[PDB]
C-alpha cells in the first residue's frame, strides 16, 4: 500500500531553517509528484509547494524566496527545506501524494512533523504520578494517570503500557505556562478489582529533547 | 487566490441525521472541488474529489453536489466515527486553496462527569512545586465549571485546565484542571477541594482531601 512517513518534530531558532523528509513506499517518486502542505490554527491548510517525478519544482508564492525541495529517487526520499523562519511558520508540515501523477487531489498524507519556531531553548518533561485513590473509586471503575510537566516544545507523546492500554485514555490537550513551558496529563479508568495485580506504566515521548519517561503509577500504601 | 469560505463555524447534528457541509468560493471553480476528513490527531483523508466523485473505501453514506461558486458535503445517517473537522479544497486556480474547516459535533444525552481529584505526588514534592489535579470526565454537553477551594477559600489565577475533543466512541468531553502551588504553600493548608458545576449535576459536585490524613 502506499505510504508516506515525516521525520520528528523539533525547534528551530527564528531566523534559522527547517529540513523535513519524508520517505514514500509503495510508488516511485520518478512517477508522483509529492507536494507540502502545512496546517496551522491561525493559517489553516497552507499549499506550500511540490516536486514533480522528473525534478521540476513549484514554490507557492509567499515562499518562493526561502523554500527548497529536492529528492533521492533511489532511496524514495524527498527532502523540504525553508528558510528565514519566523514565528507564523510554526506549524504542522505535511507530504502528500495525489492519485494521479499530475494532479493535486491528496489520497495519501503524511503523519505530519510539527515545527516550533520560538527562540527558547528545548527542555524535556519531568512525569509525575496521579495515584488511584480510595475514596475516589466510583461504581468499581478507578482513575489514575501522569502529569507531564515543564516542557518545551510540542509535542510529547504518551501511551500507557506500550500501547497494550488504550480504553478509556484522554491525553489532555497542554497548557502553557506562564513559565513558557507546556504541561499536560494523561488519564485512564481502569476497573476497580484490577487495581492490585495489574501495573500501569506511563511513556512519555518528547523527541526535541530526545527523552523517553515511562513511570509506573501504583495505588499508594 | 481564490478563497473557500465555510460555514459554519461548527455543525451539531443529531445521531441518524442526514447533515450538509457548506462550502462557497470567491470565484467559480466549475466542478473543481475537492473534500476531505481529519479527526482528532489524524491526517486529512481525502472523501469526494471534483465536486461529487467517490473515492474508493470511503463509505456510500458520503457525498458531494454543486457548481460553480456553492457546493455541499453530505453525510447520510451520520455515526460517532464521522467526528472530525471537514475541509475543502479547489484547484481550478493556482495555487489551490483549502477552508477553514467546520466542526461536526454529534449530540447525546445528557451526561454528568466523574470528577475525581489528586494530591501532588511525592516526588513532586521534593522538587519545591506541588500540582493538584481534578478531572471530570465523560460529560455532555461541553459547557462545565471547575472552582478550587484551599481551606474552603476560593483560588484565582493558579489554575489551568484543558478539555479534550468530542470522543469519537462515546460522544463526551473530558476536562483537567491542574492548581499550581508551592511546596511551601501546599504544606500551610489542609483542605484542597475541586468543586464542579454543570448542566447534568443539580446541585455542585465536590471532590477533596486533607493533606497528609
Amino acid at each position: 500500500q502506499v505510504q508516506l512517513k515525516q521525520s520528528g518534530p523539533g525547534l528551530v531558532q527564528p531566523g534559522g531553517s527547517l529540513s523535513i523528509t519524508c520517505t514514500v513506499s509503495g510508488f516511485s517518486l520518478t512517477n508522483y509528484g509529492v507536494h507540502w502542505v502545512r496546517q496551522s490554527p491561525g493559517k489553516g491548510l497552507e499549499w506550500l509547494g511540490v516536486i514533480w517525478s522528473g525534478g521540476n519544482t513549484d514554490y507557492n508564492t509567499p515562499f518562493t524566496s526561502r523554500l527548497s525541495i529536492n529528492k533521492d529517487n533511489s532511496k524514495s526520499q524527498v527532502f523540504f527545506k525553508m528558510n528565514s523562519l519566523q514565528s507564523n511558520d510554526t506549524a504542522i508540515y505535511y507530504c502528500a501524494r495525489a492519485l494521479t501523477y499530475y494532479d493535486y487531489e491528496f489520497a495519501y498524507w503524511g503523519q505530519g512533523t510539527l515545527v516550533t519556531v520560538s527562540a527558547a531553548s528545548t527542555k524535556g518533561p519531568s512525569v509525575f504520578p496521579l495515584a488511584p485513590s480510595s475514596k475516589s473509586t466510583s461504581g468499581g471503575t478507578a482513575a489514575l494517570g501522569c502529569l507531564v510537566k515543564d516542557y518545551f516544545p510540542e509535542p510529547v507523546t504518551v501511551s500507557w503500557n506500550s500501547g497494550a492500554l488504550t480504553s478509556g485514555v484522554h491525553t489532555f490537550p497542554a497548557v502553557l505556562q506562564s513559565s513558557g513551558l507546556y504541561s499536560l496529563s494523561s488519564v485512564v479508568t481502569v476497573p476497580s478489582s484490577s487495581l492490585g495485580t495489574q501495573t500501569y506504566i506511563c511513556n512519555v515521548n518528547h523527541k526535541p529533547s530526545n527523552t523517553k519517561v515511562d513511570k509506573r503509577v501504583e495505588p499508594k500504601s | 487566490d481564490i478563497q473557500m469560505t465555510q460555514s459554519p463555524v461548527i455543525l451539531s447534528v443529531s445521531p441518524g441525521e442526514r447533515v450538509s457541509f457548506s462550502c462557497r468560493a470567491s470565484q467559480s471553480i466549475g466542478t473543481n472541488i475537492h473534500w476531505y476528513q481529519q479527526r482528532t490527531n489524524g491526517s486529512p483523508r481525502l472523501l469526494i474529489k471534483y465536486a461529487s466523485e467517490s473515492i474508493s473505501g470511503i463509505p456510500s453514506r458520503f457525498s458531494g453536489s454543486g457548481s460553480g461558486t456553492d457546493f455541499t458535503l453530505s453525510i447520510n445517517s451520520v455515526e460517532s466515527e464521522d467526528i472530525a473537522d471537514y475541509y475543502c479544497q479547489q484547484n481550478n486556480n493556482w495555487p489551490t486553496t483549502f477552508g477553514a474547516g467546520t466542526k461536526l459535533e454529534l449530540k447525546r444525552t445528557v451526561a454528568a462527569p466523574s470528577v475525581f481529584i489528586f494530591p501532588p505526588s511525592d516526588e513532586q514534592l521534593k522538587s519545591g512545586t506541588a500540582s493538584v489535579v481534578c478531572l471530570l470526565n465523560n460529560f455532555y454537553p461541553r459547557e462545565a465549571k471547575v472552582q478550587w477551594k484551599v481551606d474552603n477559600a476560593l483560588q484565582s489565577g493558579n489554575s489551568q485546565e484543558s478539555v479534550t475533543e468530542q470522543d469519537s466512541k462515546d460522544s463526551t468531553y473530558s476536562l483537567s484542571s491542574t492548581l499550581t502551588l508551592s511546596k511551601a504553600d501546599y504544606e500551610k493548608h489542609k483542605v484542597y477541594a475541586c468543586e464542579v458545576t454543570h448542566q447534568g449535576l443539580s446541585s455542585p459536585v465536590t471532590k477533596s482531601f486533607n493533606r497528609g490524613a
